[PDB]
């Protein structure tokens, strides 16, 4: 039961599809609950769950969609790991899909550097990359870099 | 930052949306019981819901009395995680906040047993 | 059947559920020959379970004035949904030992005359009881209709 994020503009944010062995597929808003999207947060390392929206807030799936309710506790480490409990067809439209925002939201990336390891700091907000300033960049943040 | 002096023109006065919502119904006085808390849209479950838990949430909204509380989810499916469980309003309570009920917890409630009401027009 | 009782009534169940949205005309014989939507076809929980309570079903208890239920009282039968008393003729030792051991009592009794109050003087549903040796419950010794 393999999670992924599309169609967000920021890092951590879009449709949530999980793929059944070989097959993508959209989730439901009824189907979907607060402990399943802290399981996909957490299995994408994408933080903690800030918001979920329904009805087709990042666009409209092209494909099936799963029936199935996951029955997570919150502690499970993948979803797949999650029991889950089998429903019929014929729930939702492609308009109901879910979405999920998580908590890391930060896009910063090292350019000029000829080590990938080495180079300027570089940080994307409101859809432009920019410099970072000098000021209150101390090495307890280059180390979390 | 920069302190000055600023025309009343210039300040930012802000109204926002209410935090209790009705939805998918044909009239504005009736329809799903929904909730915003921490960053979603959530719905009640109808363990324990009548006619006092309904009056509540039509004074709330700013309808008229309450008449109907349906429940097993007659005005359609919700959406999001359900916030409220067990609600317990003795019928005078101003927000649905003040009455006693499980309170942003796990809920065993699943999406087709969604609260709705009906108030008067 | 007297009673239709529903969300979990009886007690949480263990297992798959196997029927949902049953439609019965009630002239069935058998209960997959109602309208279901199919085997294992549902978006039920298990506390919502349903149960039944049939004309054929019996309790027993002991009424005094202080409690409802006790080692001392008035003998009654719960039948057809309602609650009568039983015929003092024709009792022995062995059926007085017989409702002493289905209560929980102990394992012998006697039979007391009648006490000075008597509450709402339910009718008598049974007489004649004769307790053979062996049944350890009312209900498989032999009596009047
Ligand atoms: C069964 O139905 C009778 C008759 O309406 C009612 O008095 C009784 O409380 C019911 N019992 C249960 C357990 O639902
Ligand atoms: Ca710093
Ligand atoms: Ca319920
Ligand atoms: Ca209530
Ligand atoms: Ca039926
Ligand atoms: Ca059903």
């Amino acid at each position: 039961r393999e999670p992924r994020l599309v169609g967000g503009d920021i890092p951590c944010s879009g449709r949530v599809e999980v793929k059944h062995g070989d097959t993508w597929g959209s989730i439901c808003d009824s189907d979907f609950s607060l402990e399943a999207a802290s399981v996909l947060c957490r299995e994408l390392q994408c933080g903690t769950v800030v918001s979920i929206l329904g009805g087709a807030h990042f666009g409209e799936g092209n494909g099936q969609i799963w029936a199935e309710e996951f029955q997570c506790e919150g502690h499970e480490s993948h979803l797949s790991l999650c029991p889950v409990a089998p429903r019929p067809e014929g729930t939702c439209s492609h308009s109901r899909d879910v979405g999920v925002v998580c908590s890391r939201y930060t896009e910063i990336r090292l350019v000029n550097g000829k080590t990938p390891c080495e180079g300027r700091v570089e940080l994307k907000t409101l859809g432009a990359w920019g410099s970072l300033c000098n000021s209150h960049w101390d090495i307890e943040d280059a180390h979390v870099l | 930052w920069e302190k000055r002096l600023a025309s009343p023109s210039e300040e930012t006065w802000i109204t926002c949306d209410n935090k209790i919502r009705l939805q998918e119904g044909p009239t504005s006085c009736s329809g799903r019981v929904e909730i915003w808390h921490g960053g979603s849209w959530g719905t009640v479950c109808d363990d324990s819901w009548d006619l006092d838990d309904a009056q509540v949430v039509c004074q709330q909204l700013g309808c008229g009395p309450a008449l109907k509380a349906f429940k097993e989810a007659e005005f359609g499916q919700g959406t999001g995680p359900i916030w409220l469980n067990e609600v317990k309003c003795k019928g005078n309570e101003s927000s649905l906040w003040d009455c006693p009920a499980r309170r942003w917890g796990h809920s065993e409630c699943g999406h087709k047993e969604d609260a709705a009401v009906n108030c008067t027009d | 059947a007297i009673n239709a009782t529903g969300s979990a009534h009886f007690g949480e169940g263990t297992g798959p559920i196997w029927l949902d949205e049953m439609k019965c005309n009630g002239k069935e014989s058998r209960i997959w020959q109602c309208h279901s939507h199919g085997w294992g076809q549902q978006n039920c929980r298990h506390k919502e379970d349903a149960g039944v309570i049939c004309s054929e079903f019996m309790s027993l208890r002991l009424t005094s004035e202080a409690s409802r239920e006790a080692c001392a009282g008035r003998l009654e039968v719960f039948y057809n949904g309602a609650w009568g008393t039983v015929g003092k003729s024709s009792m022995s030792e062995t059926t007085v030992g017989v409702v002493c051991r289905q209560l929980g009592c102990a394992d012998k009794g006697k039979i007391n005359p009648a006490s000075l109050d008597k509450a709402m003087s339910i009718p008598m549903w049974v007489d004649n009881v004769q307790c053979p040796k062996g049944p350890d419950t009312l209900w498989q010794c032999p009596s009047s209709p």
